[PDB]
């Protein structure tokens, strides 16, 4: 069936840019849709960063657009989140999820990856 | 020419096919037609004044 | 402009209805539609969408889960209740920006 | 396209005797016109809605009113079959022409 996988560098020597990789196998990548980045803190609360379609539409937080880059890789059409600075203490989980447009139907979800802001 | 289309009825923000256009005719499916205003009976748009 | 879930640790037994109150400050109801989603999660577990629109059946789970209310208030009704329902449940609006997290109430078993 | 205020335009649209409305525009323009129609009670009963492929999805899909009847092309993205058929037809044409 349609499968997705998320990975990333996670942690290397400091003062670097995380490039978290999200891709989907078994299904077409760039037909319609919403692709959301999701951030969760061990305090059990969620929040939103941004969405990208195939329509080309993009939407991000006004206060968080500073150091977030959504980049393309065409060999399989996987999308990369570039963000500055990775550490260990600020252990938070990140998800990439394709979903029905309008933030309405969360069709798929991410598995979660360790990303830190500290 | 003769492209065979499909028609989608928005059933509570969902993708449901209710008919196939065979290039000359639109053969519908068994699913009822969901009309604007939350109705399933057919409105006829020729209301007099 | 705060969004909450009531309560964090409620009394849940077997067979009755369980009422989770998703209070959203904004006016959710758009053109006669309130964009609600309820989903489950575990710490470190991939979330899965439990129910959508609060009134449309989700493929895989019977009518035990439902949602009522309008505008400022909404209610996840678990009727009846089972034991494995212990999870972090989240209510999410879908009308427009801002995408605002719900209370994410954790279901405890008595 | 890209207009910021056509509420009055939909007003004379509703002034018309008929109750059938049909659209063909871009995704963002369709989203804006759907917002205008929803905020002006133009999505009510009787007003049957038929729209094209360009506006049954994309940005307009969020503000899409209930009861939208859309159309699409079957397998409009499966490129392997498209390119296989194109290769077949072009090879047939080349063979027949050179013969
Ligand atoms: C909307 O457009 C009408 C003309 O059709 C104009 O009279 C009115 O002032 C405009 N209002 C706004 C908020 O643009
Ligand atoms: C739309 O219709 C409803 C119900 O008839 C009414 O309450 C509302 O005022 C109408 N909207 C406008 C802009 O008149
Ligand atoms: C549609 O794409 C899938 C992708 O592998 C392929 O297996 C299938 O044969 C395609 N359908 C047609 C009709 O070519």
């Amino acid at each position: 069936d349609v499968q997705l996988q998320e990975s990333g560098p996670g942690l290397v020597k400091p003062s670097q840019s995380l490039s978290l990789t999200c891709t989907v196998t078994g299904y077409s990548i760039t037909s319609d849709y919403a692709w959301n980045w999701i951030r969760q803190f061990p305090g059990n609360k969620l929040e939103w960063m941004g969405y990208i379609s195939y329509s080309g539409s993009t939407g991000y937080n006004p206060s968080l657009k500073s150091r977030i880059s959504i980049t393309r890789d065409t060999s399989k059409n996987q999308f990369f989140l570039q963000l500055n600075s990775v550490t260990t203490e600020d252990t938070a989980t990140y998800y990439c999820a394709r979903l029905y447009y309008g933030f309405y139907g969360m069709d798929y979800w991410g598995q979660g990856t360790s990303v830190t802001v500290s | 020419k003769f492209a065979n289309y499909s028609i989608m009825n928005l059933q509570n923000r969902k993708l449901v096919q209710v008919g196939i256009y065979n290039g000359t005719h639109v053969i519908p499916n068994d699913r009822k037609i969901i009309w604007p205003g939350g109705e399933t009976e057919k409105p006829r748009g020729y209301q007099m004044s | 402009i705060v969004l909450t879930q009531s309560p964090a640790s409620l009394a849940v037994s077997l067979g009755q209805r369980a009422t989770i109150s998703c209070k959203a400050s904004q006016s959710v109801d758009y053109d006669g539609n309130s964009y609600m989603n309820w989903y489950q999660q575990k710490p470190g577990q991939p979330p899965k969408l439990l129910i959508y629109a609060a009134s449309n059946l989700e493929s895989g789970i019977p009518a035990r889960f439902s949602g009522s209310g309008s505008g400022t208030d909404f209610t996840l009704n678990i009727h009846p209740v089972e034991e494995e329902d212990a999870a972090t449940y989240y209510c999410q609006q879908g009308n427009e920006d801002p995408p605002t997290f719900g209370g994410g109430t954790k279901l405890e078993i008595k | 396209p890209g207009t910021k205020n056509v509420t009055a335009l939909l007003m004379e649209a509703r002034e018309l005797e008929a109750r059938v409305i049909i659209l063909s525009a871009s995704e963002d323009d369709a989203a804006t016109v759907y917002r205008a129609a929803a905020m002006l009670n133009m999505t009510g009963s009787g007003y049957v809605w038929l729209v094209g492929e360009r506006e049954i999805s994309g940005n307009a899909l969020r503000y899409a009113p209930d009861g939208i009847i859309g159309l699409q092309l079957i397998n409009g993205k499966n490129e392997s079959a498209h390119i296989s058929d194109a290769v077949g037809v072009v090879a047939q044409a080349v063979h027949e022409l050179l013969e």
